[PDB]
């Protein structure tokens, strides 16, 4: 259902990122970035934009923004776009 | 995969017990023969390309029908340079695998990592069996011929190989 | 180097640093001072060893040097040379921090396509490390040639 | 990212250099204290929830911020929160078993002002956090350690404020 | 294991071990034998460590023996000192490993779940095990309590 | 709310609220009236059931105001019966919108997380919870009470 | 989103207050027009390609726009615009449906404008067609179901303005 | 099915139903003798709902009957009279599971394909169905006439 | 998934017949029956986890199969165990509350028996755990919903064996 | 197993229809090539061990699957092989004299892909004595009974791929 | 991407209008050139390798950008600048098929700027090897085609700078 139900170290499921976003949520973030490939040279497919504009999920963003610190990538900007600050019930 | 020292550790747990002075000798095998292991392995990444254009050429000169045409029946054989290619990559598969296996001391890498699935594979492309196990004891041979007198470090490089041989082969008897 | 290795397998499981990475960590920290005057001793005898390497690959390799060769002519010549030194200077890094990071990042990865851009055969690149390999352990110590060895081997892999 | 080993030898080779004697200083520096080091990242291991639980008692587990209105008031919050000032203490350790906060600028640092502010989280109480996470972790590592470990704490202090 | 881990490691990248992990390995090899010494006396000390530990820990935490506590009586109790067993036995398989596989392979991945579904406080099983790590660390030598508490750490970290 | 989670499902799927839709929210808005009335019967008893689940929860769990228990003490036991409050609160908030959203979002997800951070048994909070619903539907009817445990009932599964 | 009922539980958990006599007032607010408010649902969801139909007739079919040169002039263009008039009438009755506009900020009118603005769909024409909508749905429901669909109609005319 | 629906969207989160959906299955099983009343209306006076509807849409349409027309002929127009038969079985269908899932998953999934393949024009379709949709909620009262024709209407949509 | 609603409309449906008397007959007795699954339901819910682990304990939680060697010896398998028991108790009330075991048989059963004899899963020991929860849910359920819910428990138990 | 004749009657009773002007047509068709049938029957009869012995030595008689490590190496697995291409030429042969592959599903093809698979036996080489097969008896044939004997024969191997 | 002939009829039928005598024209002047742009194309596309080198060679390869500090000093970024001269050749060849630089707005200078910047990679030194290109491509496919190329060429440097 939601991604903090519980689990943490010594569980079953794997170690993984865990979202706040309650579920079936709908915020969302506007997120700039660039993220060259690093392993383009020993792979030799072709090349793609790596400049990306785009908006992603609430509760995908740290996932993602986590990924993207992980493969020497560098964030632009970001801004909350869809969704209100600090609301208690009405984030689905 | 599991090394000798895992594989002692499950054997032992799989009855709850401790380890007593039986595996405790299994293991001290392992760590008193560790560093002629490495030498090994240093020896095998210093020489692998040499090993393995001898390997081909031994290979090639006593089968000389894998270069030539494949005959109607559709073999994959080292006939063209794309196949060449190919079969050249194998070898170096082989012997980076049996380094890692020499290094671990066991063969659970060699059967989870090369073993599971060969042979569908190469039937489904039509790869002949025979000069395959033939090349890989070609390997063999020719490691072996840096270390003769020392008998010890003999068998440890007999290992790997002789376990791909027996498991690549058909049971004709 | 090696502390950087365990930091990032450790990171991208979300996890701290088990046990056998920690004394990782701390077996190669313990290792620093010696490797520390290993390097001093090898770039102490650069100029030399450089320079027999350099008679050594073209010994071997005549054709490069003569007319039409990749190398023929002083300018040519001098920049192979540099090409030696800053292999050099690269193994002394990776001696360093203990593993082969150095010689990947810089060095072995896209190497190949750099030579075909230029001219430069990669046969007479890998006989040309080969070389200063002979030429570096001729002049150093037994021990000092036994914890140099693998380093040079990586590169001879990481071009073939 | 790059330790202490990784930026002495780009020092030494964006000049086409050989490590020279203040390169074996640095190295050598680095080498004294590593033990050290790992004795401190073991240590912060061993008791994280226990630093992140005390910490959090001691700087905003009374005030008006857990209260119906502030940032950290629904169990989802507060559950984000803690989460948070457990990825600052693992990156922090991670900065001081490398000798180098580059890590932290490559991973938690960047961006991270602007998606606090898109959510509205309190800058001040999160760097107060931080701050009584490192008289915690201090604490516990004793002396030396933890001022090796509250220079990266500071480090995230300061990138955030 | 410290040579599957180093394996694994390389195999995924599609390389063979560099002379960083043969390194790493050759050590290990060479303290097999004080790893293999440092197991004798823990496994064989085990009664004294499990009683010992039981003991601090009943006395740190009565709830849990107290009338009605999940080890309450003579057979609950008798299968908590069973389960502190079971974690000593794979303290020491860690010991001769040179890594936490052992441990986190056998006991650690999925503990929550399974003493959530027996209704046992995970903060008593951590407890327990601090205790017989303090009983069990007083038996060694400075630097053999170092190494051997070394795994104890982490069977509490992932226990908490 | 149930419109609200109408309107989302109907969302996804990028179409108008087909009639079975619109015939629940009609039922709803039918009902909202005795919605009303049995959140204000709930909401103004607060203190009795408060109170006499906080009586039943420490009779059936003397060890968390035990001496050293986690609500040990007149301010933690204060804090205890405070957070009792706060979850009768979140029930009456999903009588009154139909449906689990308000009691789920607030207070339900991450609660294992907090729970575990602060050092307090989830099992006791289970168990207070269940208290609380036994004393207020003891002041209802026979379908009143059925329909107002009908929330107790889902936090007590969340809160496993 | 959230609802009427969402922003009132809403504006009394974020004071830590339980629902008081204002709540109930507005609680009972909707819940009275609620049945209405379904009526229109239903109505809206009968008719919904002919609204659209008779306001793109009524606003502009035979004008320069739909003529070439004219945004909307090729069938890709004019099949696009008549999806968002769908859209337009869709969202606003669920506004209507939840007596809030919160989803048409979230879902309709965050970076409407500047999508528009980077294609070159003209505003003015936009903001007339959904007020010729505005007519028909209210025509076709009634006045009072009418000045609550007019309500969102105009909301989105202001936010895209 | 709503039933069958709520079950589905429950499963997809790997939740057991909350208490919105079991309420509204509880208002959909109590109102099922209603709907059972209203789909044996509908469904015992077919001959009439037909008959009537096809007239309008032959006065409506004169050119899908008029010489050459898709259902020109006897044979043709016994076809068409058979296609709005179908519709209005499913109507039925719908009405009594409470959803259009019975109609969505027979006869609109890939209907214009079909029609496009078989040569009949889809509007005249639409039209043979909202006369169809006139003629059955002139039988029925105002507010069963309202339910049944929600369902006329999600046909129409689907079928524009 | 088809519940017992779908299972008569396609029964009907298939035969190009409207629903007779027969069908109403059955649909009645669906209706009459749905409310006291609701019921079964919402209190199977409520206390999942309490029925897992009184089953757990009263089938296997203390013979062989816990012991080394057995299969579920390790942290790993008793964890797996007890989600596979969860799941079966939830997939046990989706079946109630549909009236139609064809959830089991497309989400369930299929392949089931070929996964376990692949892994090594004693069957028969499976089939007692399932049992013995089927004991516990009929329980706390009552007499009517527990020979429901035993109905479906029976029927995973023959579809497994 | 059903031939032409059988397959026409049954699609004709599965209807309860009498065998009307399209079954007359195939079932003159039928009629019409039997004899042809009938003489590539005893001519195929006439020369089976030759046709087997020619396809192998034009396929896989000199290849390195029957050299050691081969599939075909002792004798055991030559005999083995042999047999199995007169199984496939008489069931090619009954298949053709029935007009109706269904022999060669019922008796041939089931079971057969995993059987060899099991086994070791090499697909790709067998399609290949086949087709070699195929070459040879259509020779041996004549054109039309060539073609009518290639459909089975390339029904075999779709089969068997 | 739009190539001469989809511009001319886009022109054309933007107006509603037939293709008169000004777009016969346009379409002529290109049929006439077409076959010369193909001869080029193919003479281009063999001596892809061999033109960056010789670019390369005369543009940067001794200057101080590939020594350490330099842009492309590693071989990481020396192969991944090759790679980058690629790309600018294949894509002047393709607008210079098209007769259309609209290919090269779409697929080549959307944000490459921006990359660069990011990245830290020279622009000025970027724009000069590509005319370094532009010389030896001119020199091998010879004047007229040479002309053709150069404009793509400068149509990517100005897109860059
Ligand atoms: C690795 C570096 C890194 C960090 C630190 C990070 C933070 C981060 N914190 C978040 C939320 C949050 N963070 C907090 C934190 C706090 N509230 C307070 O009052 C305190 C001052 C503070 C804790 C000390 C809260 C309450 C939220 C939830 C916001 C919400 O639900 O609206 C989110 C939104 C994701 C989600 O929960 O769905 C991200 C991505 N991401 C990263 O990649
Ligand atoms: C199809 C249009 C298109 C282009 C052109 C493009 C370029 C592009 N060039 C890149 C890097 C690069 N580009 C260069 C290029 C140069 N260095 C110099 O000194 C020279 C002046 C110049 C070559 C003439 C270098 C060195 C990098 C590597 C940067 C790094 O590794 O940090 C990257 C980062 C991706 C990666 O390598 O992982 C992209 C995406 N992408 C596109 O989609
Ligand atoms: C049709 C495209 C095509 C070609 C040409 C090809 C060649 C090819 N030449 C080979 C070897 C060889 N080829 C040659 C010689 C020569 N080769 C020449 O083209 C020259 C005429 C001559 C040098 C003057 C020699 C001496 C060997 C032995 C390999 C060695 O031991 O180095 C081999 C390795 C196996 C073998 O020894 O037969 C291949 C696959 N493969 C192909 O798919
Ligand atoms: C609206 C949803 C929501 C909840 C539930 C919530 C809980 C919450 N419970 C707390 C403490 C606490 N809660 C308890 C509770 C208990 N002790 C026991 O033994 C029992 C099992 C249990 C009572 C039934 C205790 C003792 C503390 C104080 C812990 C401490 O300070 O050491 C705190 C920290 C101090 C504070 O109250 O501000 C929070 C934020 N916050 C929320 O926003
Ligand atoms: C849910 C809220 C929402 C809206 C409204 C929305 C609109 C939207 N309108 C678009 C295009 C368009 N929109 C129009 C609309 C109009 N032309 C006119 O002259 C009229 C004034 C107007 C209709 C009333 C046209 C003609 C295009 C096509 C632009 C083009 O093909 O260049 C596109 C480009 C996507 C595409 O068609 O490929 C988007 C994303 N997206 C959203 O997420
Ligand atoms: C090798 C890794 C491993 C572990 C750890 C393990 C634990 C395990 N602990 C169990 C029970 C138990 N464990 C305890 C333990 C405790 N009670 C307390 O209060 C203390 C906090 C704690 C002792 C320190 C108790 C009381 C039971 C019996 C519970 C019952 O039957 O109700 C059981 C069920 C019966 C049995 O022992 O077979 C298992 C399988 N199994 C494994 O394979
Ligand atoms: C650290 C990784 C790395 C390498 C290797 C590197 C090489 C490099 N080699 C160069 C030249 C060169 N290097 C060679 C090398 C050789 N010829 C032979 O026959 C031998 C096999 C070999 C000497 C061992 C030659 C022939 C040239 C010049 C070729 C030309 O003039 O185009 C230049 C241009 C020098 C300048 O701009 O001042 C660079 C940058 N750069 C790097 O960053």
């Amino acid at each position: 259902a939601y991604d903090m139900d519980g689990t943490g170290a010594g569980s079953l499921e794997p170690r993984g990122i865990k979202s706040s976003a309650v579920e079936k949520d709908s915020r969302c973030f506007k997120v700039t970035f660039v993220l060259p490939s690093q392993s383009r040279l020993y792979t030799f497919r072709e090349l793609q934009n790596v400049y990306t504009t785009k908006m992603v999920p609430f509760s995908s963003w740290y996932a993602e923004q986590q990924r993207i610190q992980k493969m020497g990538g560098k964030i632009l900007k970001v801004e909350l776009v869809a969704g209100g600050q600090m609301r208690s019930v009405g984030n689905q | 995969m599991q090394d000798i020292i895992t594989s002692v550790i499950n054997q032992y747990d799989l009855s709850g017990r401790y380890l007593d002075i039986k595996g405790i000798n299994q293991i001290n095998n392992y760590f008193d023969t560790g560093l002629k292991r490495l030498m090994i392995a240093k020896l095998i990444n210093k020489e692998a390309t040499n090993l393995i254009k001898e390997a081909s050429e031994l290979l090639f000169i006593e089968q000389p029908e894998l270069l030539r045409p494949c005959g109607n029946a559709f073999i994959g054989n080292a006939y063209t340079t794309r196949r060449y290619a190919a079969c050249i990559r194998d070898i170096e598969y082989y012997l980076r695998y049996s380094a890692y296996s020499i290094i671990a001391g066991n063969n659970s890498i060699l059967d989870e990592r090369v073993l599971d699935g060969l042979k569908e594979t190469y039937n489904s492309l039509l790869v002949p069996i025979g000069p395959t196990i033939r090349v890989i004891q070609l390997l063999k041979e020719i490691i072996q011929k840096k270390f003769s007198t020392e008998n010890i470090e003999n068998a440890i490089i007999a290992e790997p190989f002789d376990y791909l041989a027996i498991n690549l082969s058909d049971k004709n008897l | 180097s090696l502390v950087t290795q365990v930091i990032l397998s450790a990171d991208d499981e979300l996890r701290y640093p088990t046990a056998g990475e920690l004394e990782t960590i701390s077996s190669y920290l313990k290792t620093g001072e010696y490797r520390i005057r290993l390097i001093s001793i090898l770039q102490g005898k650069e100029q030399e060893i450089i320079r027999l390497a350099s008679k050594k690959i073209f010994q071997l390799h005549p054709e490069y040097i003569a007319p039409g060769g990749n190398a023929s002519g002083a300018r040519q010549r001098a920049l192979c040379l540099r090409d030696y030194g800053w292999y050099l200077r690269l193994i002394t890094y990776a001696i360093l921090a203990g593993d082969k990071e150095p010689l990947e990042k810089i060095g072995i990865i896209g190497v190949r396509e750099m030579y075909n851009s230029l001219g430069v055969p990669i046969i007479g690149m890998i006989d040309a490390i080969k070389c200063l390999k002979e030429a570096t352990v001729e002049v150093i110590s037994q021990e000092e040639e036994d914890f140099v060895a693998p380093y040079y081997d990586y590169i001879i892999q990481g071009m073939s | 990212m790059q330790d202490a080993i990784t930026s002495v030898i780009n020092a030494a080779d964006v000049q086409g250099k050989y490590l020279d004697a203040n390169s074996v200083e640095k190295l050598r520096g680095y080498f004294q204290t590593g033990e050290l080091r790992v004795r401190a990242a073991a240590t912060i291991a061993a008791n994280a929830a226990t630093i992140i639980k005390e910490a959090v008692a001691k700087s905003l587990l009374y005030s008006d911020i857990t209260r119906p209105g502030g940032n950290m008031y629904t169990t989802r919050r507060y559950a984000a929160c803690i989460r948070d000032l457990d990825y600052y203490l693992r990156y922090a350790t991670y900065g001081m078993l490398a000798g180098d906060p580059s890590i932290l600028d490559e991973r938690v640092l960047n961006g991270l002002k602007e998606t606090y502010n898109s959510l509205g989280v309190p800058i001040g109480a999160t760097i107060q956090a931080i701050q009584a996470m490192k008289e915690v972790t201090g604490s516990l590592v004793g002396s030396d350690a933890g001022k090796e470990m509250g220079l990266y704490f500071d480090y995230i202090c300061s990138g955030l404020s | 294991s410290i040579v599957t881990k180093s394996i694994v490691n390389a195999d995924a990248e599609a390389r063979y071990l560099s002379p960083g992990e043969l390194d790493r390995i050759k050590s290990f090899v060479l303290s097999g034998q004080r790893r293999l010494r440092i197991a004798q006396t823990l496994t064989e000390n085990r009664e004294r460590i499990v009683k010992q530990g039981g003991q601090q820990l009943f006395q740190r935490r009565p709830d849990v023996v107290s009338p009605g506590g999940n080890a309450y009586g003579e057979e609950m109790t008798a299968t908590c000192l069973r389960d502190l067993d079971y974690y000593l036995r794979l303290v020491t398989y860690g010991i001769i490993a040179g890594d936490v596989t052992p441990i986190e392979e056998i006991g650690l991945v999925g503990v929550k779940e399974m003493y959530s579904a027996l209704g046992t406080p995970i903060s008593g099983v951590a407890e327990g095990i601090r205790c017989m790590k303090d009983v069990a660390c007083s038996l060694l030598s400075g630097e053999d309590a170092a190494e051997v508490g070394f795994y104890f750490d982490y069977t509490l970290a992932a226990m908490q």
